[PDB]
């Protein structure tokens, strides 16, 4: 299932 | 933040494990950072001598080194920094570093003086080939690719041939001549 971008992580 | 602590990880574990060389000085630096964000501010009564286990502050070819006091002072320099902001002065100094990313091989140097072996630090970059002291980390001669004519790898050795550059070649004992010749050709490859 989804994989998720390290970019979209919280600051 | 998240984002933060991945590049910090990172980054430390690079350092600590030797991925990324770096000075003495340097290392001592980092591991203030290092203390600041897992201990907080430096405190005298509770932050004393043989507090730190060294092995997990500093890179291995530094730890029988007695820099204690130099972690201590960098740690004591931090103030009342936040965790956070240390985290990013941690990073922002091992991107700041010429031996940052760059992809490093240890080989050994026969040279004059004697018959044995100097153990070196050699270092590729997309546009680079760099000699740097095995100890201080510091760069002897840096070469551009540009310079580079030709390359002969061998299962004992690797050499360079920069020639119209500088009188003779630069050869090197390693097991690794067949991956840094790669290294090497891939990179300027993409140059043209």
């Amino acid at each position: 299932s989804w994989v998720y971008s390290p970019l979209h992580y919280s600051a | 933040p998240v984002q933060l602590n991945l590049l910090y990880v990172q980054a430390r574990d690079d350092i600590l494990n030797g991925s990324h060389p770096v000075s003495f000085d340097k290392a001592c630096e980092f591991a203030g950072f290092q203390c600041q964000i897992q201990f907080g501010p430096h405190n005298e009564q509770k932050h004393k001598a043989g507090f730190l286990d060294l092995k997990d502050f500093l890179p291995k070819e530094y730890v029988k080194q007695k820099g204690e006091r130099k972690i201590f002072q960098a740690h004591k320099n931090c103030g009342q920094m936040s965790e956070i902001e240390a985290k990013v002065r941690y990073v922002k100094l091992a991107r700041s570093l010429k031996t940052y990313g760059v992809s490093f091989f240890l080989v050994k140097e026969k040279m004059k003086g004697k018959n044995k072996l100097v153990p070196r630090l050699l270092g590729i970059t997309k546009e680079c080939v760099m000699r740097v002291d095995e100890k201080t980390k510091e760069v002897i001669q840096e070469w551009s690719l540009t310079n580079i004519k030709r390359w002969a790898a061998s299962p004992k050795s690797f050499t360079l041939d920069f020639g119209d550059y500088q009188d003779g070649y630069y050869s090197v004992q390693t097991t690794e001549g067949e991956q840094i010749a790669q290294l090497i050709a891939g990179y300027i490859d993409i140059i043209l």
